[PDB]
């Protein structure tokens, strides 16, 4: 007995003082130096092996830095950075990872000089107001209109990827996906890509097969053998309740004393059967498409009618019908209107694809969804291709909402560095040292870039500096390939600005929080 | 230096309890050899001389049998070579009924021989190939060895006669009575139309008396007895009733609602009285006997003996299918009284006690019937199983004789003239398979060889004895195993003789096997699990 | 004999062949025989045997004491077999039996 | 599995392509850690051994000797190079950089179904024809002073730093000079290398005498 | 490391590492299964956990079988199965092609050259390869004879050489019976079934169906010779109603009228069934089969049985696709409108029954558009031998037809593709000009891999057969039996066109994905 | 596809408590930062104060 006695309970740890910051600081730069080499047209693979048995092969920086897991929380911290990246604009996620690593590692150094961190994060934010503002001012602006101008934008960002050789076929993909998903309802614009735009993949064949449809397809196949695979204009209705008798949520007993009571019974379910689907043949259809079971006595009097059917399909892929042919989905089949019936889709059949049957509603007439048919070598090929894709149609939305573009490989970075430096010269306090420490970090986008092409990184790096300090280069980058200084109004490598703003934001603001912390305590539970 | 590191590659990528075997020694010869062990395991038991043997399976259940199928069956065999050998054993016991040894042998020297010539220098494709020539050049001879054929199976003592050499090897200190009783069986079964059924023959096994007090009976024997009083019936009139004999109830739900007080007081009256209405409907069709598949009501059954009507429940379904086709009625779905046609007939019906077993008996008068049933006696419950598994290959050598009647000669003068005849065909043959075929053809010794040596006497004087018969023009000639020397003697005069497809299958199936394990070079084995069997399996 | 990595029959199995497992298996018989040996005759003496749970059975019939000794033996089993068969089918020689068979293969 | 598990359950044993994989594979990993020492212009390597002293050296038989190796192959190479230290004192990393480059080149014809024994007769015609060339191309000189300090550099060079070295070639040279006889075996136990730790590396020097 | 720094139950390996690994792997994976290419190959025997044996030598089998944990090894195993799925052949080249290359761009790796450039090498020769495989495929109408010779060369390579001959007749004739003029090819409507109670000799082609399945009743008829087939999707045994019932009674007598009522709906049903066939044969000449794939109860059998109906239950659910082509019928899903014009026509019925388990045959189909394999064997590893043989078979004659050209086979258009690309080499620019060669000798695997499974050495064969195709400029493959080189088009060696393509895009697409990994990562945990 | 084993080569023949750090990143910058670690540990010992 006679325990010991002490304040807090125990295995709660505490760590204090500029280790805290050190290793914090440390914590970025290995996470940056992870996917360090992932970066640019000369970036190599990556193997990820799931915990569940799965590979994963990516260029991504968001999938790698997902894949994996890390104790220390900076490492948490820089993944949910990555991840926020991601999800905002689409790419750029090691790109910001980078930055924030080297914005952290140069601002260790005014930790180690005595400064207070408040007096770097002030000149931070000072910084990234005008990196801002440069950014905004050497945009360039974009028409819509201009087919070929989206098709190199969106090469220009799958050039990293290893889609880079059927560039042309992925961004013609890309770019159809996104303009035809793009809807306009009660005067709001809208580019949703994630629910209707569906990338399907089928290992096998060859990935210069793929393409994107003018329609929708399933993985499902007619309810019986006496139905039509092949409509040339169907009458699409879309329902997303059971055609099959059921009983109802109210606890309801029959008592039968009588000898033609239970024939009766089942008469009248046949009976109610035949009504839901008389009900259903009175818009006269020729396909029918169910979220719940259809009951084969449901699937006879449909077959009476020449009408198809398919069982069972989830909420989303009804939602696609819906969207692509100009169907709406209905519950009560009394409370069908010819409104309702999806007229529009072009084309419906039922082929057989290696052992599987697939159902394709394609040949649309102005259809607001698609599925992207996606074939290749093999399952991880498949799940590359379509991050790449995801990338493509991201950058696509992106444009399209804001129309500016700003030049890549590197040229924006050392252009804001530039104008960051000149800037500084004004400042008389203490503030301007990390200001110009940020305004040299974020010269290591083309570092890396140089780095990861294999040329010499310092001679190259100062001619490209020089460079930037005449009148009119702001548009002046880095060969990620030959490894030589190129004006990227001839490369043509040019990205979107929502990407490069969200890309600083985040970085700064992540120096920003990593900076702040202190006193780290660990070991209590919740 | 004080250690060997796995060779990069396939070595490092196998798993921990995976095993890898390659090329001839590691994998051939490590088959040939467990399939040589596992011929040489069986051999004791070969022929009239074999010697019974004793098995414990992992159920601690005993076995004494020489029958090969049944050994292989009850051996945890774990060699895959040994377990395609034993398979193709088991589908030989299948598709005839009997030579599961005679694979086995052949199987196994097969093997050897063709191990022996790989060792020469031969190649696994020259060796297979010879085997496959040869084995089309033994089937292309057979049907010139048919020495007789049955020529009839009506017949009692001839049938008897057929099947003495067939349940010869099993049991062979008292086949002639054996012989008759199947034969009997037999015959009383398989009527004008030519199909036989296997399954029509039925074996009772009751203890006490000693297997020379076994008989055969025309009918059917269950090992119940009567649920009423009477016991007995002379003139019995079988109604059979695959629903339970009780007043039946509605399949949604059955709930008896009662308002007044005259239906609570009427209600048992009323089920009572329609219990007795049925009861008697169905006796005044005559029918004195019932049979039924389920349980039987209280009030039914009172009823019943009220009417003196004899009760008999058979739990079993294949019983009660059985009893349908032996005696000639029709399983009834309800409890209506049964028409004309549906009304079966049995000669006599009564309740008696074997031994210290108490049993129901159908009996037929009439040397006919459907079904047959073999009653047999002992003093133990292995030896009646022993003499169990020998009326099984007894009535399979019959169902075989009426599938063909083609018989070849016993007791080596088969195997000894194919393998004449086969080493003088590959002593005709230019190329490399001449050794093949010449090592196919001395396969054929070790069935001689293995009779000989299970009689006691040398093999090498007998073989040799039985070339030299062979070479001088008599093709009938076999090992004569009543004999303290080797000595031979003529087989169609002792009418020792062997199924023609019985033969043909044999060798089929044994060379298909032997080709089968030759033709695997490598082999990866699993990490062995101890799982609780197949799904399949159950 | 060699280990021979991979093996014909399942670890474990254990095989007893030729004369001295018939000699072995006589033994045992005359062990299975002299159990019941002093039972016979009007001068026998009676065999009391406890179970697991230890009631307590006191016989004079051979069958009945066969029944209680809990033999394992494959070729034991045919004298407790042989015996059963002798007093389901008659009821009395229960004894004899046994020791006659022992008799023989002594 | 083999013929010796049989008899020796618990013996480890490569047969076949085995045995010529396992061999090659450590003769490639040897030479792959040794390829950075060959040349002045290779990497000085760290070995830190179990109590924790430091040895910083490029010699390719000091770094195979401080190797954490167990592997047979390995030991012989390793034998080989200390023969090779032993007698000439030069070369065990050409030694065990030629000795990998034979076997890969051996296995990569190896590999297309070629018997092995084809390969060493092609190897000890080569070898014949080769040493007959070096003998056509050596180039017989007078010993002078310049000759000797030229192949001290090339040694020493190779072995320590650019002026190091060039201290260490006039030391050497000077010290042979001064205890070579006229037509004389060299005994090279007559030069007694004694070390103290007082002073910088280009301290070290030559005295006419003892110590 | 600062994977291991981050996380430290980390396995990584980088740069140089992880080639070595993935090239080790696949180089294993490549030795493993050389010998399985060609007819000379040897088989291999899989023995699972349970004991099951398998003998197989096809490569997707044997690498699913295999005991591997390797990550390069579940590459390639979905790139052979990916390969499998929609060809149907081909796997064991893919593994092939697939590790030599990486073989060869590691001999070129190993001496400071940079992957990419190797790359680059590989896609140009394949954009090459494939336009010389356009320029080389023989465009033919598929009659019998071309046909036939591509099943042999698939399953000559895949079994022996007289079940291959019996396995080409069946394939070839149940791929004409199901097929429709300028309609693609439904393998659906080819039933492969198995028996296990004779040789392998005897699977043979039956122009109709073979169900698992036999009639229930007893009293039924085993043998009916001119049948009405009436295929059929309605429960005809006793149904409970969905809203929870149950029966109220008050005596025995309105128990057992209530007994009789219940079953009123399922009497109706075998009423109408019989009324029907009353119609249809007022004679006993005819007869009448149900074929249903929901359950009878006792009762209904009975019923039918009465009027001499035969009644199977439990139908597979293709089945009725099956029995609505060879017969003839129409499925019904319900008896509301049921007419003699959509009753099925078979020839011949009869059941045959094989220990515990009974077979029907529905045969003398007047023209079957759907029929069924029967697989007969001793052993069940032989059944499963053969089912994968005669779905390679299967694959191979519906490639030929949809794709009306075909390639010569046994390395000749490999060797000729070789050559194309080496003369195309010095028009490549850079350092790419190594990646072609490589890519050269990658190809070039096949015919040296068929020649060591044939005995003979690859050198001298090689040079041979390249020999003969540069001065004569036809197709010279790999004789199998005198190691001459022979055209292949003559003696009727055919290989899939579209198989070829397969997998000239798969094998370049993932050697060059592996090339590029630089490292391989485990820090999930 | 859960473990990544050793390459072949020197990775597989080192001893079992044997470290191998080669290269700029694995080993100088290591070096680097233990000597930078031992510096820090000292500085504060320096001068009058
Ligand atoms: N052809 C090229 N030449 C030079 N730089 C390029 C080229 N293509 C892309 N880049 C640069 O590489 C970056 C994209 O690399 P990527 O791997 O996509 O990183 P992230 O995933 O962070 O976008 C862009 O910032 C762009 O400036
Ligand atoms: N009386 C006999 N004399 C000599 N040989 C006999 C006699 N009876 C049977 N045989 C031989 O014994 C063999 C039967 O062996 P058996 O034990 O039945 O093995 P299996 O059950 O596998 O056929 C037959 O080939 C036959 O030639
Ligand atoms: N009779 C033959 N003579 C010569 N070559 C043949 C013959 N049959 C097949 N081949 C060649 O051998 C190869 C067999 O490949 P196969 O074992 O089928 O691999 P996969 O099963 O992966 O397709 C084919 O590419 C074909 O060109
Ligand atoms: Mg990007
Ligand atoms: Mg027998
Ligand atoms: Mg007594
Ligand atoms: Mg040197
Ligand atoms: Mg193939």
């Amino acid at each position: 007995g006679h325990r010991p006695v002490l304040v807090l309970s125990q295995n709660t740890k505490r760590e204090s003082g500029r280790k805290v910051q050190s290793g914090n600081i440390n914590a970025a730069k290995t996470i940056a130096d992870i996917i360090r080499t992932c970066l640019g047209p000369k970036s190599m693979m990556k193997m990820l092996l799931d915990p569940m048995g799965g590979i994963v092969m990516t260029n991504d920086g968001n999938a790698i830095l997902r894949e994996i897991q890390v104790q220390h929380p900076a490492a948490k911290s820089m993944i949910e950075i990555s991840r926020t990246q991601d999800e905002e604009v689409g790419d750029g996620t090691t790109s910001v990872i980078i930055l924030a690593g080297e914005m952290l590692s140069v601002a260790e150094h005014f930790l180690e000089q005595q400064m207070h961190p408040t007096v770097v994060i002030s000149a931070y934010r000072k910084a990234l107001d005008d990196m801002i503002s440069t950014l905004k001012k050497i945009s360039i602006p974009v028409d819509i209109s201009d087919s070929d101008m989206m098709l190199n934008i969106i090469n220009s960002s799958i050039t990293t990827k290893a889609i880079s050789r059927w560039s042309s076929l992925a961004c013609n993909i890309a770019l159809d996906a996104v303009k035809m998903v793009q809807f306009e309802e009660n005067g709001r614009k809208e580019i949703d890509i994630k629910k209707y735009a569906r990338v399907e993949k089928i290992p096998g064949g060859i990935i210069e097969d793929s393409c994107v449809l003018r329609g929708v397809m399933i993985n499902k196949d007619v309810t019986h053998p006496r139905m039509r695979r092949y409509i040339k204009n169907p009458r699409i209705v879309l329902l997303d309740s059971s055609l099959e008798y059921k009983k109802g949520e109210s606890q309801t007993d029959i008592e039968i004393t009588r000898e033609e009571d239970f024939t009766r019974i089942l008469q009248m379910e046949e009976e109610y059967i035949q009504q839901l689907c008389e009900d259903i043949i009175q818009l006269k259809p020729d396909v029918v498409i169910t979220e719940k079971g259809i009951s084969d006595l449901a699937q006879h009097y449909l077959m009476r009618a020449n009408i198809t059917a398919i069982r069972r399909v989830r909420k989303t892929d009804n939602n696609r019908i819906a969207r692509a042919c100009g169907a709406r989905i209905v519950s009560r089949p009394e409370e069908l209107r010819e409104d309702d019936v999806g007229t529009g889709a072009g084309l419906l059949e039922i082929k057989k694809i290696g052992d599987e049957y697939f159902t394709f509603i394609t040949d649309c007439k102005d259809p607001k969804a698609c599925t992207i048919l996606l074939r290749g070598a093999s399952k991880e090929i498949l799940s590359e291709v379509e991050r790449n894709l995801q990338d493509a149609m991201q950058v696509c939305r992106n444009v399209l909402l804001d129309p500016q573009l700003v030049p890549g490989g590197g040229a924006s970075e050392m252009a804001v560095a530039h104008a960051l430096t000149e800037k500084s010269k004004a400042m008389t306090g203490v503030e301007q040292w990390p200001y110009r420490a940020v305004a040299q970090a974020l010269e290591v986008i083309p570092r890396t870039l140089i780095q990861n092409c294999g040329a010499s990184t310092i001679r190259l790096l100062t001619s490209l500096r020089a460079k930037h300090t005449q009148e009119n280069c702001e548009t002046w980058g880095v060969n990620g390939e030959t490894g030589t200084l190129v004006d990227m109004k001839e490369l043509g490598i040019w990205e979107p600005l929502a990407v490069k703003l969200q890309t600083y934001k985040t970085a700064v603001e992540t120096a920003v929080l990593l900076l702040r912390i202190d006193d780290i305590v660990s070991g209590h539970k919740k | 230096a004080l250690h060997v590191p796995k060779a990069p590659g396939f070595a490092q990528m196998l798993k921990e309890g995976a095993k890898h075997f390659s090329g001839l020694e590691e994998a051939v010869y490590r088959n040939i050899q467990a399939c040589k062990e596992l011929a040489q395991t069986t051999r004791t038991a070969y022929g009239p001389n074999g010697m019974n043997k004793m098995v414990i399976n992992h159920l601690e259940k005993l076995f004494v049998t020489n029958d090969a199928a049944t050994i292989l069956r009850e051996l945890e065999v774990q060699h895959p070579a040994a377990k395609m050998i034993v398979m193709a054993s088991h589908m030989q016991e299948q598709e005839v009924g009997d030579g599961t040894n005679f694979v086995l042998v052949f199987a196994g020297a097969l093997l050897e021989l063709a191990e022996e010539l790989l060792r020469i220098g031969l190649s696994v494709s020259e060796v297979i190939e010879g085997y496959e020539i040869a084995c089309r050049k033994a089937h292309e001879i057979l049907p010139n060895l048919v020495c007789c054929s049955a020529k009839n199976l009506r017949d009692i003592d001839e049938v008897s006669s057929l099947l003495r050499t067939s349940i010869m090897s099993k049991q062979y200190g008292n086949e002639v009575f054996l012989a008759k009783l199947i034969a009997q069986a037999c015959v009383s079964i398989f009527p004008d139309s030519g199909h036989f059924n296997v399954d029509n023959i039925r074996v009772c096994k009751i203890l006490g008396s000693g297997i020379s007090s076994s008989s055969v009976l025309h009918g059917m024997v269950f090992k119940k007895e009567t649920e009423g009083d009477v016991t007995s019936v002379k003139d019995a009139k079988i109604a059979v009733y695959s629903c339970p004999f009780d007043g039946m109830i509605t399949e949604t739900k059955g709930t008896v609602l009662i308002k007044t007080a005259e239906e609570l007081m009427n209600f048992s009256k009323g089920e009572e009285n329609l219990m007795d209405a049925q009861v008697k409907a169905i006796a005044d069709t005559g029918a004195n006997v019932v049979v039924t598949g389920g349980k039987v009501a209280d009030m039914a059954l009172h009823y019943a003996n009220k009417y003196n009507i004899m009760l008999v429940r058979l739990n079993s379904k294949w019983d009660l299918r059985r009893l349908c086709k032996t005696v000639g009625a029709t399983a009834l779905p309800r409890l209506t009284p049964p028409v004309l046609e549906e009304m079966g007939h049995c000669d006599s019906v009564y309740l008696s006690e074997v031994g210290d077993t108490q049993v129901v008996v159908f009996k037929h008068e009439k040397e006919d019937g459907a079904i047959s049933t073999i009653v047999l006696r002992g003093s133990t419950d292995n030896l009646m199983d022993d003499i169990e598994r020998a009326v099984d290959d007894g009535v399979n050598t019959f169902k075989v004789l009426t599938r063909d009647k083609r018989l070849v000669p016993g007791g080596g003068a088969t195997e000894i003239e194919l393998a004449k005849q086969i080493t003088s065909y590959g002593e005709t043959c230019p190329g490399l398979e001449q050794y093949a075929i010449k090592k196919f053809a001395e396969a054929f010794e070790a069935i001689p060889r293995a009779l000989a040596e299970n009689s006691g006497v040398k093999a090498n004087e007998v073989i040799s004895k039985l070339y030299a018969v062979h070479q001088e023009g008599n093709k009938n000639v076999g090992l004569d195993i009543e004999a303290e020397v080797p000595a031979v003697k003529d087989m169609l005069e002792a009418g020792i003789l062997d199924t023609y497809l019985g033969k043909y299958w044999a060798i089929k199936l044994a060379t298909n096997a032997a080709v089968t394990v030759l033709r695997v070079d490598q082999i990866i084995m699993a990490k062995p699990a101890g799982g609780p069997k197949p799904p399949s399996g159950k | 004999m060699m280990p021979t990595p991979v093996i014909l029959l399942k670890e474990g199995t254990d095989s007893s062949q030729g004369i001295p497992q018939l000699v072995s298996n006589i033994s045992a018989c005359q062990v299975i025989a002299e159990a019941v040996r002093t039972t016979l005759g009007p001068r026998g003496m009676d065999k009391l045997i406890v179970d697991g749970r230890g009631k307590a059975t006191i016989s004079n019939d051979g069958a009945t004491i066969l029944k209680l000794l809990d033999v394992v033996h494959p070729a034991a089993k045919t004298l407790v077999d042989i015996a059963k068969s002798q007093d389901a089918e008659v009821g009395d020689g229960t004894t004899s039996v046994t020791l006659l068979a022992a008799e023989f293969l002594k | 599995m083999a013929a010796v598990k049989t008899l020796n359950p618990k013996a480890e044993v490569a047969r076949a392509q085995a045995a010529l994989a396992v061999n090659i594979s450590a003769a490639r990993g040897l030479q792959d850690v040794l390829r950075t020492n060959l040349g002045p212009k290779g990497t000085m390597k760290m070995l830190v051994s179990g109590a924790g002293d430091i040895k910083l050296t490029k010699d390719g038989n000091v770094l195979l000797h401080e190797m954490q190796i167990q592997h047979p192959t390995a030991s012989l190479i390793a034998k080989v190079a200390t023969a090779q230290d032993d007698i000439t004192g030069d070369g065990t990393t050409s030694n065990v950089l030629i000795i990998g480059e034979l076997l890969k080149q051996a296995d990569l014809y190896i590999s297309e179904g070629l018997h092995p024994r084809i390969i060493t007769e092609g190897f000890e015609a080569a070898k014949e024809k080769a040493l007959q060339f070096l003998e056509e191309v050596k180039v017989s000189r007078e010993m002078d002073r310049e000759t000797l300090i030229d192949v001290a550099r090339t040694s020493l060079r190779t072995k320590v730093h650019a002026e190091l070295a060039d201290v260490l070639t006039e030391a050497v040279v000077d010290s042979i000079l001064a205890i070579k006889k006229q037509d004389e075996p060299i005994d090279l136990f007559m030069i007694e290398i004694m070390e103290m730790k007082h002073k910088s590396e280009t301290d070290t020097s030559l005295i006419r005498g003892l110590v | 490391a600062a994977v291991k720094t981050l996380n430290p139950k980390a396995e990584v390996a980088r740069a140089q590492a992880a080639l070595a690994v993935n090239i080790s792997a696949a180089r294993g994976l490549q030795d493993v299964l050389r010998t399985n290419l060609g007819p000379k190959g040897t088989m291999k025997m899989l023995v699972s956990g349970a004991g099951d044996i398998k003998l197989t030598k096809d490569g997707n089998v044997l690498l699913h079988e295999m005991q591997i944990q390797h990550p390069t090894a579940s590459l390639i195993a979905k790139v052979a199965t990916a390969q499998d799925d929609i060809t149907g052949d081909g796997t064991t080249s893919n593994v092939l092609i697939i590790g030599e290359l990486l073989k060869q761009a590691d001999l070129y790796i190993s001496e400071g050259l940079h992957p990419r450039i190797i790359t680059e090498g590989f896609e140009a020769a394949k954009e090459k390869a494939l336009q010389f495989l356009e320029e080389v495929k023989v465009s033919r109408e598929m009659d019998r004879e071309t046909l036939i010779d591509v099943a042999r060369t698939s399953l000559r390579t895949k079994v022996h050489a007289e079940l291959a001959d019996v396995l080409t007749e069946a394939v070839v004739d149940s791929i004409l019976a199901i097929k429709k003029q300028d309609e693609p090819i439904d393998l659906f409507m080819i039933e492969i079934m198995e028996m296990k109670h004779k040789s392998e000799t005897d699977t043979s082609l039956i122009r109709g169906l073979v169900l698992d399945h036999g009639a229930r009743h007893p009293d039924m008829k085993k043998r009916v010779e001119d049948a009405y087939i009436l295929t059929c999707n309605v429960s005809l045994e006793y149904e409970k109603t969905e809203v929870n019932s149950g029966f109220f009674y008050k005596s025995a007598e309105e128990r057992e009228k209530l007994v009789k009522a219940e079953r009123k709906f399922i009497e109706d049903r075998v009423k109408k069934i019989i009324e029907l066939k009353r119609k249809v044969c007022g004679d006993s000449d005819k007869g009448f089969v149900v074929i249903n794939q929901k359950g009878i109860d006792p009762f209904s059998l009975d019923a039918l049985s009465k009027e001499g109906i035969v009644a199977l239950r439990r139908a597979k659910r293709r089945n009725m696709e099956r029995l609505t082509l060879a017969c003839g019928g129409v499925a019904l899903n319900s008896f509301d409108d049921l007419s003699p014009d959509c009753l099925g026509h078979a020839g011949l019925v009869y059941e045959y029954t094989l220990g515990e388990e009974k077979f029907t045959f529905i045969e003398k189909c007047n023209n079957p558009r759907s029929v069924t394999l029967l697989i007969k064997g001793p052993n069940k590893h032989t059944l499963t031998q053969i089912k994968d043989a005669v779905r390679d078979g299967l694959r191979a004659v519906k490639n030929a037809i949809d794709d009306g050209c075909v390639v010569p086979g046994a390395g000749a258009v490999e060797v000729a593709m070789a050559e194309a690309l080496i003369k195309h080499k010095p028009s490549v620019k850079g350092r790419a000009q190594l990646g072609v060669q490589a890519f050269a000798d990658a190809l070039l695997i096949i015919p040296k891999v068929l020649a060591q499974n044939s005995g003979f050495d690859l050198q001298e064969t090689l040079v041979k057969i390249q020999a003969e195709h540069s001065e004569s400029g036809q197709l010279v493959g790999v004789d199998l039996n005198t190691g001459e080189p022979m055209v292949a088009a003559e003696v009727g060696v055919w290989d899939n066109y579209c198989v070829k393509k397969q997998l000239l895009h798969s094998c370049t697409v993932i050697a060059t994905n592996i090339l590029l990994v630089d490292e391989i990562m485990r820090a999930g945990m």
